[PDB]
């Protein structure tokens, strides 16, 4: 007969399924994986946009020990991209990956709890505001839970409107009950440098954050401004993918992790770690 | 081609079952995307089976084998077959088969009411057959006017209606039937507007009841305080002792209720006892009413029953 | 984020409160501490009925710094950054308590300065306070 | 939970004096002039821009007036509130999708409106009451 | 030179603006990075555009576009043109584009001074008018040198010239200058250290005032109390009646006034009240007397009028 396995899914295999010998390779007997980021259906935290439809099933709830929920994004069926400052909440600077996971609780889907095998941050997590999670076992991918996929182009050019879904506080700085999102359009590179530090030349960079604390800024960082609503991403909305549809081939791409949340309303700009520039690390790190 | 032959499978008649439509010479389904109550109208008036009782795309009705046709429709309600919304396309669908949507019209309907578990046959907890299973209502939203469409259906005297299960138990079963909006001049209870069938944020705590009556059993009188107008609320509904709770009982009920034995208004919703009385399970609630009323039956909305009056305390009076 | 009309709204606003402000503070930590008793878990040391000289002194400590901010509203993470720091790391407060005192400030302003508390100064004031709180809320972790 | 015979006193004294055809609109009005997201949900509505047109809207006065009539059917049900708001819940919930920290938003401004109406007569005390009113009304009003 | 040509934009008029260079025909800036009024004076004389009113330096024209041109330019003032000076080269800088340096200049700003509103040709609301258009100024950091080199540039008394618009209400339209930070001596209030024209957070109720006065008509008094030397403070300025605001009003103010009015010390800062006082909307407004002065004109920054003594009452005294 012909493998096939059920929706969501796309067979992973190099010729077809007709078979138990195969006449393309033999006794492979394929399994099938998940499907990059087409949300069964998709959508079209301060603000608004409640996330009615679970137009998000890639964003995953993370509650640290000491309950301060973040953000985490499915990328494949295992594995989960979030921030280093995620991680690292409720633990010492010196804290390794190996007993950080142990202190996660992560969310997928509706409240669907999945245990965390093992974490691992970002070899320059403080460059790169960025930390894998990955999964025990893979999440049952279905139309609440889904990867979103790793991007082939750079989305993050000026004007681009990707989507942020967060768990994060909302305008009462309360811990949002349902996931909700917001349409935020990335800025200007230099008015965000300029927004947080001095004047974008490392010799008159200053801490000017309309915030106590200041962003990660770098070359693996992109800015998205509030939306025309005035409305931002705020504290827990950390390693929520900056999700763009790509309307050519109706996709949804993680363009950037959001690491500096921190930017309520106040501060103009939220900064996103690119994903492109990450990509390479995140891809070496789920073939081990 | 204008010559699409449509069926429902698998739903016990003709008028209910999974949709099912042939086009191109094979016979396909659709999907439950964006499915409500207009789709199913759509469906319900394409085979001349009435109104749209309820939809449904968990395939309820069975899982579906064939091209799912139709995956993401805009129905606004009037069109003249289901090949006329935004399909989104034909064939092209992002479903499986166990995303079918199947429909339940108002021909093909078995519905029905019944009262169970009361004092008398116009009483009790009010259960509505769907699909001939037998559920609850939730009193979300359940008030006198549905009590009176729901007293009007089921047909015995309908001069008093109440709401409330009288001594009844938690229904078991599904809750069919949510936060109803009759304006007192439908037929039945399923014509007025509601949740979608089976969807509900209760629990059968909640089971939603009435109480019909021309009002000549409903008596209310005051015990346990030597005088006649004073002590606590007893009543009497269809001879069943029970007791006002005083949530929402303030002084405006408590001369209400003094006006109906006829003692002038009320002084306090406390009395000196005189007599020790017992403990009935049942309770009166009334959720408001104006006051100037002259009976505590004729003042809106008093629920019989369906209720524990445990956070709260039994309802006193000493009128003058 | 405060446009120079919002700081020009909060500004006036809060020179009309003027020499009301350590009272206007210390109405706004008792309504804080009545509506929402939660908040009462971060002064376990405090005389918290009403009229409390403790809590008028608060009140007052707090006033002072919001007139601050009002000053140094193009500078408030500098002039927060003690604040911060404390709130953030030695108090833990967290967040949420931050925006129900907000939410009180507004109530006692628009109880105090009817005539001054219009939509556009409400939303402004709105803003300054949450500015405020951001400041305060950010080194929490 | 059950409010004490002295806050329902309180709630019921000032909402007495509560102008109902204006209080509402003024809410409504400041909830998009303060929180400008929830004039998504008022496209409808016509020029919500400038505070003064909103403040300034017939619709928005129409419907904060449809709001606070909302408000005092919760208010004479203050013990069933679930209830009485399972159809505006629904409605908000589904065909509308606002949020539920929006309900909570537009009390606390509603609170602000009614303390600006009524100065010292809003006393922390029955500013109190009014909080938890609004947290009764936006709790049953969401999810 | 000779093809160079610069211009300055979003400036209001021709003479303010960004400073804009064409080299290689491409517009380009030039770093706020050692510029003072050397350069702008160089910049303003270059074009045409007279003196140079002001220069500023953090892209408050707006941020420039293109190529920074100069970042670190020497001038010493008398240079023919922008384009002479040292700096360090053409293109060469370690700028943005937040720090494009800007101009105004003085056929373009045209500025002048008046007072308006006042109880005199030499009291009341100090406004300016900055590019054709009259405007106030913001009280805050207005204080007695601003006010001494206000009263010698409209030309009349700087014997006593106190702050605060006497009695003059708000005034409309701009607030031009904020923080003007005179020392005392310069020639005219737009040469003092002040913000950027119109960058402010001020309302109109703040707006700058003085009283210029040569020392001979300011009278203070006592009535009320019975006697020459106890009683509500009253204040004559330029005959306009008022009493002292007693905010910050102890016994070393107190003392200044015994003293100016020749009663020893301040025993008492209130009075045993003999006779009413007529009702005086204007007010006077001390800041912080040492205790020694001389009069009470002598004590740093008396507004007298431009604030409200709403919830504080008149300053009241018992001398000995
Ligand atoms: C706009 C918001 C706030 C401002 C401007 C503010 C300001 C201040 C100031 C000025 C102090 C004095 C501490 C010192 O001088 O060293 C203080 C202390 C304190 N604050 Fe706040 N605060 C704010 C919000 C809050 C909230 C919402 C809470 C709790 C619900 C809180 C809890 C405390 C506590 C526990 C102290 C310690 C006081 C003591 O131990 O004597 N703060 N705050
Ligand atoms: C917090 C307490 C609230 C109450 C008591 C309330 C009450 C109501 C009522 C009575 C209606 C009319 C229902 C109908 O026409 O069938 C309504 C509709 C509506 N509500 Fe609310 N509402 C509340 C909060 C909100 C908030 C915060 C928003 C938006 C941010 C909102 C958005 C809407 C919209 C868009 C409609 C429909 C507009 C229309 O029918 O013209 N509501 N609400
Ligand atoms: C993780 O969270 C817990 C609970 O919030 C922190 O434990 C508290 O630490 C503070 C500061 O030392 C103590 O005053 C409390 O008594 C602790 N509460 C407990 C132990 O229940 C813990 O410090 C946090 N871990 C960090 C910050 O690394
Ligand atoms: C509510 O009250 C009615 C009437 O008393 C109860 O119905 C009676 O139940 C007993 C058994 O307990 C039978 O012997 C009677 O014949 C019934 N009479 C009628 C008229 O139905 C009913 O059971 C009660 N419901 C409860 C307790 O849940
Ligand atoms: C402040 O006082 C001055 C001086 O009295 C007022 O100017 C006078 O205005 C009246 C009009 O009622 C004229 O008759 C006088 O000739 C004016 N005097 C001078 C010297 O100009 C001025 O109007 C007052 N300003 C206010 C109250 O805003
Ligand atoms: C976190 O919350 C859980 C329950 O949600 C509780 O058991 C635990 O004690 C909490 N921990 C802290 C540090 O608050
Ligand atoms: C970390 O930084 C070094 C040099 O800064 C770089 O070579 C390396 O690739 C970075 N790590 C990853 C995982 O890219
Ligand atoms: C009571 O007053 C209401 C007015 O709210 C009126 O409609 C009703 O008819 C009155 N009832 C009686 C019995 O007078
Ligand atoms: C008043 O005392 C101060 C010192 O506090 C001194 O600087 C000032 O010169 C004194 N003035 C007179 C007139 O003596
Ligand atoms: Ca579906
Ligand atoms: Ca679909
Ligand atoms: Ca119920
Ligand atoms: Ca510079
Ligand atoms: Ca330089
Ligand atoms: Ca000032």
């Amino acid at each position: 007969v012909r493998y096939q396995c059920k929706n969501y899914y796309k067979l992973r295999t190099e010729g077809d399924g007709v078979y138990w010998i195969n006449k393309a390779v033999g006794d492979k007997l394929p399994e099938c994986e998940a499907v990059c980021g087409k949300p069964k259906n998709p959508a079209n935290i301060l603000g608004g946009h409640l996330d009615a439809k679970g137009s998000f099933p890639w964003q995953a709830k993370m509650v640290s020990h000491h309950n301060l929920t973040t953000g985490a994004t499915l990328i494949n069926e295992q594995w989960l991209l979030t921030t280093a400052k995620n991680l690292f909440l409720n633990h010492s600077e010196n804290a390794t990956a190996k007993d950080i996971a142990p202190t996660l609780t992560l969310y997928v889907g509706k409240k669907q709890l999945v245990e965390i095998e093992k974490v691992v941050l970002h070899p320059n997590y403080s460059q790169v505001d960025i930390g894998l999670i990955k999964l025990k076992q893979k999440v049952s991918v279905n139309e609440r839970v889904m990867p979103i996929c790793l991007p082939s182009k750079d989305y993050a050019e000026v004007g681009r409107v990707g989507y942020v879904s967060g768990w994060g506080r909302n305008a009462n700085f309360k811990f949002t009950d349902h996931l909700k999102y917001v349409m935020l359009p990335v800025a200007d590179q230099d008015q965000c440098i300029r927004h947080y530090e001095g004047s974008t030349v490392p010799e008159k960079k200053t801490p000017k954050s309309p915030v106590g604390v200041q962003p990660i800024l770098n070359e693996h960082t992109f800015c998205a401004g509030m939306s025309k609503y005035q409305e931002d991403t705020c504290y827990g909305d950390a390693g929520s993918a900056f999700a763009v549809h790509d309307l050519e081939e109706d996709t949804w791409y993680a363009t950037g992790i959001l690491s500096f949340d921190k930017s309520c309303a106040v501060a103009e700009y939220g900064v996103y770690v690119k994903v492109t520039s990450i990509q390479d690390w995140v891809q070496k790190t789920i073939a081990e | 081609g204008s010559n699409l032959e449509m069926r429902l499978t698998r739903g016990g008649n003709m008028c209910s079952g999974r949709i099912e439509i042939k086009f191109q010479g094979r016979w396909g389904t659709v999907c439950d995307d964006n499915f409500n109550i207009d789709h199913a109208s759509v469906i319900c008036r394409q085979l001349e089976c009435g109104s749209a009782v309820s939809f449904s795309g968990s395939s309820n009705f069975g899982e579906g084998s064939g091209p799912i046709w139709f995956d993401d429709l805009i129905c606004n309600g009037n069109e003249s077959a289901l090949w006329n919304c935004k399909h989104q396309g034909w064939g092209k669908h992002n479903c499986d088969h166990a995303e079918d949507a199947g429909v339940i019209c108002s021909k093909g309907a078995d519905l029905s009411l019944r009262l169970v578990d009361g004092v008398t046959e116009c009483s009790g907890r009010l259960e509505v057959r769907f699909q001939g299973e037998w559920g609850t209502i939730c009193d979300d939203g359940w008030d006198s006017y549905d009590a009176a469409v729901a007293c009007k259906q089921l047909g015995c005297p309908t001069a008093v209606t109440a709401i409330g299960r009288v001594n009844a138990s938690k229904g078991f079963g599904h809750i069919w039937l949510d936060s109803v909006s009759c304006q007192g001049h439908e037929p039945a209870i399923w014509q007025c507007k509601h949740h979608e069938w089976g969807k509900h944020y209760c629990n059968h705590n909640e089971d939603a009841g009435v109480t019909c009556s021309d009002g000549s059993d409903l008596e209310l009188r005051l015990r346990g305080g030597g005088s006649r107008c004073a002590g606590t609320v007893e009543v009497e509904i269809q001879r069943l002792l029970g007791k006002v709770c005083d949530r929402g009982w303030g002084l405006k009920e408590a001369d209400v209720v003094c006006r109906q034995l006829g003692c002038g208004s009320a002084l306090k919703t406390s009395y000196q006892v005189y007599s020790k009385i017992q403990a009935t399970n049942t309770w009166l609630f009334l959720s408001s009413c104006n006051g100037n009323e002259t009976s505590l039956w004729d003042c809106k909305n008093w629920q019989w029953g369906g209720l524990t009056c445990d956070h709260y305390e039994e309802a006193k009076i000493t009128c003058s | 984020v405060l446009s120079p009309a919002d700081k020009t709204n909060v500004k006036a606003a809060w020179g009309k409160v003027g020499a009301h402000a350590g009272e206007y503070g210390a109405e706004a930590l008792e309504r804080m501490f009545l509506s929402f008793p939660t908040t009462k878990t971060y002064f376990p040391h405090f005389d918290l009925s009403h009229g409390s000289a403790q809590v008028k002194g608060h009140g007052k400590k707090v006033a002072d710094a919001l007139t601050n901010a009002v000053a140094h509203v193009d500078d408030m993470p500098n002039a927060l950054s003690a604040l911060s720091d404390l709130h953030a790391h030695k108090l833990r407060v967290d967040p949420v308590n931050f925006k129900l005192l907000s939410h009180c400030l507004l109530v006692t302003l628009a109880a105090h300065l009817p005539a001054e508390f219009t939509p556009a100064v409400h939303a402004s004031l709105d803003k300054f306070l949450a500015s405020v709180s951001t400041v305060l809320t950010s080194k929490y972790r | 939970v059950h409010l004490t015979p002295e806050e329902k006193s309180a709630v019921t004294a000032l909402w007495g004096k509560v102008n109902v055809d204006e209080v509402g609109g003024e809410a409504l009005g400041r909830l998009l002039v303060v929180y400008p997201w929830t004039q998504r949900f008022f496209e409808s509505f016509g020029d919500l821009s400038t505070p003064d047109a909103v403040m300034g809207n017939p619709k928005v006065k129409a419907h904060g007036k449809k709001v606070l009539g909302a408000f005092s059917d919760g208010l004479a049900h203050l013990d069933n509130l679930k209830g009485t708001f399972a159809t505006l819940s629904e409605l908000h919930c589904d065909k509308l999708h606002v949020d539920p920290e929006n309900f909570r938003l537009l009390g606390n401004v509603l609170v602000c409106v009614l303390a600006h109406h009524f100065g010292k007569e809003f006393t922390p005390p029955v500013q109190a009451a009014y909080q938890k009113v609004v947290a009764g009304v936006a709790n049953a009003l969401a999810h």
